[PDB]
RNA sequence: ACCGAUAGUGAACCAGUACCGUGAGGGAAAGGUGAAAAGCACCCCGGAAGGGGAGUGAAAUAGAACCUGAAACCGUGUGCUUACAAGUAGUCAGAGCCCGUUAAUGGGUGAUGGCGUGCCUUUUGUAGAAUGAACCGGCGAGUUACGAUUUGAUGCAAGGUU
RNA sequence: UAACUUGGGAGUCAGAACAUGGGUGAUAAGGUCCGUGUUCGAAAGGGAAACAGCCCAGACCACCAGCUAAGGUCCCAAAAU
RNA sequence: GACAAUGGUAGGAGAGCGUUCUAAGGGCGUUGAAGCAUGAUCGUAAGGACAUGUGGAGCGCUUAGAAGUGAGAAUGCCGGUG
């Protein structure tokens, strides 16, 4: 079986989250948890909470053992941006996109 | 509809050996190039090489008609500003004849991915002996 | 029969529509030729 | 042994039990046809000559009579606002060489 | 200067080939049982014991 | 009455984006690049349908010239002798015999040598 | 034989309002759950946001960022191919490898060979280093009234008709 | 196998190179202005390496058939070492 | 059935496809409308069908009529996204 967990409209640009999602995709579960704990990136705690959620749905929602699961999928999609501005020299004003993201994680026991 | 096309499995390539003693450069070169392109085979397919391997012994005996040992300069640039080196066709034979025949013959092969793989079947030695005895090279006579 | 009507043969024609495609042959320039006073919305000269 | 037959302004190299696709003929599906012009028969023990081996009419059967698949003939001239589009399906008949 | 011409998503995806991060370079602490960074202290309940 | 032009533009812009599939990159995704590429492809196919018939005659001429030199004829002398003898097999059939029946190309070359 | 939310009033919405100008004055953009709120009791991860269930419902990728949900664009997996090669990026020929349809001289990929300097406008002539376009979607240009003239049709006819 | 008359409808009034009879220029110009013919403009295909205007020749569509024109036949590259 | 003809800009002539609406006739639809996605289908072209998924209530066919009638390009307007 597979369990899944999502986090929607996380306020971090998607191509900043895809950098650290690529380190834990494929690894074991207890290894990916330590990887997310010991990395400098600002998006580490968010992915760690989403991963722990998908590891907790497995124990209760569909009974299975949490010492066998592997991160079968982990990806980040776009979400609605925010449109802000920055007033520059000589009257001009430039745009600012505050990107968001949707982080999905699917953990499977290989069965 | 009905035209036979050669495939790698069908191809059977032979080994020839030619004597470049007492021959002219361009007249030997055109025929060796026709042998390398495989235009001497009824089963000739343009997209894949059906040619044979050639071994050219006695490269130090090719000769040039006329006053070609001092004329017929070979030029080449190094890509740095100013550097355009040269060598006459008479000083190249006595120094490195096997490059003379090789460049002559490879200037007659099309410059395409297959025009290099067809041109690396030529083995040119200056002197009667060649290492490739383990391939049973037949002895071809130019015409 | 109001569901079967036919005009007398030769009584109706299609109007011609310029400015719609190159197959018609009137799409670009609309039969007005190249740049001139006679090729401008507005028009040409007074008659005579 | 094989043979060479001339049907549609072309020659064809036929063996018994071979399916050929030639130009349209007026024979109907299920019938049998007979090729007269035969330029070269044999290929086992007997060779022959031309313009026509007098005799040796290959006998086939009209297997099908249909149309090729559509090719679109599109062409244009750059900057002249002239283009053109046509579509084409060339009819054929499929036969099977019964006996040479 | 300004880019003369737009960048394909082939050229962009090639140039982002080496733009990545690496695994944190971690060991397993032989007191905490858990994972830790080599030459650093055990961030879990524990010490260094070097 | 007002016509809002809906469902007509997409159906004819989508018939072209799928008539160009396999094309590199934006040439299979966007309309204004896929359209030009499909137009060029139509013109190229028109030209190649007529260059094909010459390419294959050159191929047949090369194989029959390579098959005739193994009997010490040229290609031009073999063709001249075949014309005089009255044998009218095309180059396509002559190449096929030369490949799949050498004992028949021998007969053809004997007749074309005896016809002078 | 009027429009149907880029249309119809500038305004189907609490618009002549946010706003913007010292002022006179200028001016948008914003529609839709379901038949009925029955608008998610309760359990679990999380500080909350947000989920995963289980329930309401005919439907929850109907959960108030609510009908449908497309293109550009951003990703995840995979079938064939690609690190000695000079590419308006395709077309014609053609091995190998993987599949199996509106069933028909089948679909996908492409080792290699031949041919091949985009589109529009403006010009004696542009591949042009002459112009225009970042891409996608919607909107967007020979029309109506009244007269004149020529042609086709129809009715009467030395008469025709308001 | 065209021509003319009457009527509806247009576009065109920036031309270019080559061959030849001339002016002007310096028997200079891919110059400029006239008479005469061709092609381009509005014309694809083959040749001239490439190449609007030069040589051959005018594409209704299909074919893995044949004969030729300019030009060519040692290899690139079809056909005479 | 025999013979010929069929390059083309500006522009001139003819025959047509498709869109929204109206009249009259004849139909389809919760046993699933239009739309929208895919497909290896048909027609000389514009374009016409059929099958599957989705969606959730309207819509085609025939013959005539009337037009806000078909857009790649206006340093085009608006929205979105690189």
């Amino acid at each position: 079986m597979e369990a899944k967990a999502v986090a929607r409209t996380i306020r971090i640009a998607p191509r900043k989250v895809r950098l650290v999602l690529d380190l834990i995709r494929g690894k074991n579960a207890a290894e990916a948890i330590a990887i997310l704990k010991l990395t400098n990136k600002a998006s580490s705690p968010v992915i760690e909470k989403v991963l722990m959620s998908a590891l907790a749905n497995a124990e209760h929602n569909y009974d299975m053992n949490t010492d066998e699961l592997v991160v079968k999928e982990a990806y980040a999609n776009e979400g609605p941006t925010l449109k802000r501005f920055r007033p520059r020299a000589q009257g001009r004003a430039s745009a600012i996109n505050k990107r968001t993201s949707h982080i999905t994680i699917v953990v499977s026991d290989a069965k | 509809r009905q035209t036979f096309m050669a495939n790698e499995s069908n191809i059977e390539r032979k080994w020839y050996v030619i004597d470049a003693e007492g021959q002219t450069l361009g007249r030997l070169s055109s025929e060796v190039a026709s042998i390398l392109r495989g235009k001497n085979k009824v089963t000739y397919t343009p997209h894949v090489d059906t040619g044979d391997y050639v071994i050219v012994i006695n490269a130090s005996k090719i000769e040039f008609t006329g006053n070609k040992e001092t004329d017929k300069v070979y030029y080449r640039h190094s890509n740095h500003p100013g550097g355009i080196k040269s060598i006459t066709a008479g000083e190249l034979r006595r120094t490195n004849p096997e490059r003379l025949i090789e460049n002559s013959i490879k200037g007659m092969l099309p410059s395409t991915r297959l025009g290099e793989k067809q041109g690396k079947k030529l083995f040119v030695y200056g002197g009667a002996e060649h290492p490739h005895a383990a391939q049973q090279p037949e002895n071809y006579e130019l015409r | 029969k109001l569901h079967e009507l036919k005009p007398a043969e030769g009584s109706r024609k299609e109007r011609n529509r310029v400015g719609r495609g190159v197959a018609t042959g009137n799409g670009k320039t609309s039969g007005r030729g190249h740049k001139g006073q006679k090729a401008r919305s507005g028009g040409g000269v007074r008659p005579g | 042994m094989f043979a060479i037959i001339e049907t549609g302004g072309k020659q064809i190299k036929v063996e018994e039990g071979q399916e050929i696709f030639v130009e349209k003929l007026d024979v109907n599906e299920g019938d049998t046809f007979t090729f007269d012009k035969v330029l070269f028969v044999g290929g086992d023990s007997v060779k022959v000559g031309a313009p026509t081996v007098e005799g040796a009419t290959v006998t086939a059967t009209v297997n099908k009579q249909g149309r090729g698949k559509k090719i679109t003939v599109f062409t244009y001239k750059r900057r002249k606002n002239s283009k053109r589009k046509k579509g084409h399906r060339q009819p054929y008949t499929k036969l099977t060489i019964d006996k040479i | 200067a300004v880019p003369k011409r737009r960048t394909s998503k082939t050229r962009k995806n090639k140039r982002r080939t080496h733009f990545k991060i690496s695994v944190p370079g971690m060991t397993e602490c032989p007191n905490c049982g858990e994972y830790k960074l080599s030459h650093r202290v055990c961030k879990n309940c524990g010490s260094y014991n070097g | 009455p007002r016509v809002k032009g809906g469902t007509v533009t997409r159906a004819r812009r989508k018939k072209t984006i799928k008539l160009a599939k396999g094309y590199f990159g934006s040439k299979h995704t966007l309309y204004k690049v896929a359209k030009q590429q499909v137009m060029k492809s139509g013109q190229y196919a028109f030209r190649d349908r007529r260059q094909r018939k010459r390419d294959f005659r050159k191929l047949w001429i090369t194989r029959i010239n390579a098959a005739a030199r193994q009997h010490e004829m040229s290609y031009s002398r073999l063709m001249n002798g075949l014309k005089k003898a009255g044998i009218d097999i095309n180059r396509k059939m002559l190449s096929e015999i030369a490949i799949s029946d050498e004992k028949a190309f021998a007969q053809l070359v004997t007749k074309a040598k005896d016809a002078l």
